[PDB]
């Protein structure tokens, strides 16, 4: 059967205003592996993002890395869109600096 | 170095 | 300390939009050395780790036609499966492969494995002894009698106890100075209230390899399992690994609560305080 992902968003490095970072977000323990990942800024999706190879788990659940160089602001909000067949409507998980 | 020629279900 | 090498295939039908795609990763640990996709455009094994990078055009061709071997056999065992459970062609289905080897400290072996998975299921798994099968289910027993009958578990002990750790042993060499390291975790402790009366402790451990770790919270010394927030290691993207567990505290009591680290990097484990 299927099984919904497993979603962290979260920065390379401790994040600091102005220096330059990678914005990642993990997503794991899905099955299919058929998934759409999108990183927004300010809600609108970034347009160079790479991933991963696909990978899984003991339990075969899959997992992937998608992630973008990126430089953070004040302002500017950062959130992972995760389409998968187990979700009637796409996730959007914020990024928070602490988690 | 990946495995040889598996059987077949 | 240990080691292991292990490959991981996943093969997908998708009807109507396509023939099966197959994607194949390498890993020596937590390591991954090499991929293939069948999506991609090289259609050749890739390098994943720079020190892969030095066998010699022989290896890429060798790995490539036998990569390029299973996701053929795949295509076929996903017709075949769908017979086995009378499913139609509309669906689409996965078969994921897993095997490896371990060795120890010292390269020698200590464990071979192989198991298949349909859907997501168990379908059929080597057994420890390397000669015997286990069905999971009524079509793998037709799977595990065929594969009785052509001696595939003595093709795949052969690899496993052979080429396999052979190579891992190689592999670990050629990148002693990456596979042999030990990054230890960098700790810290982050401190945020959530009311006039509770406040989240949150206990970091950053930029570690190899991936497993462990952190606990205890309280006056007693381990506090049951009300930490704890999240599935995660990776940096460079390499290594981020993990970090977390506990709600009465606000005015922080100093009771205790965040031991135990990684193979660490001489001995750290115990962090607020």
């Amino acid at each position: 059967i299927q099984r919904t992902p497993k979603i962290q968003v979260y920065s390379r490095h401790p994040a600091e205003n102005g220096k330059s970072n990678f914005l990642n977000c993990y997503v794991s323990g899905f099955h299919p592996s058929d998934i759409e990942v999108d990183l927004l800024k300010n809600g609108e999706r970034i347009e160079k993002v790479e991933h991963s190879d696909l990978s899984f788990s003991k339990d075969w659940s899959f997992y992937l890395l998608y992630y973008t160089e990126f430089t953070p602001t004040e302002k500017d909000e950062y959130a992972c869109r995760v389409n998968h067949v187990t979700l009637s409507q796409p996730k959007i998980v914020k990024w928070d600096r602490d988690m | 170095v990946v495995g040889a020629g598996g059987v077949g279900k | 300390g240990s080691h292991s090498m292990r490959y991981f295939y996943t093969s997908v039908s998708r009807p109507g939009r396509g023939e099966p795609r197959f994607i194949a990763v390498g890993y020596v640990d937590d390591t991954q050395f090499v991929r293939f996709d069948s999506d991609a455009a090289s259609q050749r094994m890739e390098p994943r780790a720079p020190w892969i990078e030095q066998e010699g055009p022989e290896y890429w061709d060798q790995e490539t036609r036998n990569v390029k071997a299973q996701s053929q056999t795949d295509r076929v065992d996903l017709g075949t499966l769908r017979g086995y459970y009378n499913q139609s062609e509309d669906g689409s289905h996965t078969i994921q492969i897993m095997y490896g080897c371990d060795v120890g400290p010292d390269g020698r072996f200590l464990r071979g494995y192989r198991q298949d998975a349909y859907d997501g299921k168990d379908y059929i798994a080597l057994n420890e002894d390397l000669r015997s099968w286990t069905a999971a289910d009524m079509a793998a027993q037709i799977t595990k009698r065929k594969w009785e009958a052509a001696h595939a578990a003595e093709q795949q002990r052969a690899y496993l106890e052979g080429r396999c750790v052979e190579w891992l042993r190689r592999y670990l060499e050629n990148g002693k100075e990456t596979l042999q390291r030990t990054d230890p975790p960098k700790t810290h402790m982050t401190h945020h209230p959530i009311s006039d009366h509770e406040a989240t402790l949150r206990c970091w451990a950053l930029g570690f390899y190899p991936a497993e770790i462990t952190l606990t919270w205890q309280r006056d010394g007693e381990d506090q399992t049951q009300d930490t927030e704890l999240v599935e290691t995660r990776p940096a993207g460079d390499g290594t690994f981020q993990k970090w567990v977390a506990v709600v505290v009465p606000s005015g009591q922080e100093q009771r609560y205790t965040c031991h680290v135990q990684h193979e990097g660490l001489p001995k484990p750290l115990t962090l305080r607020w």
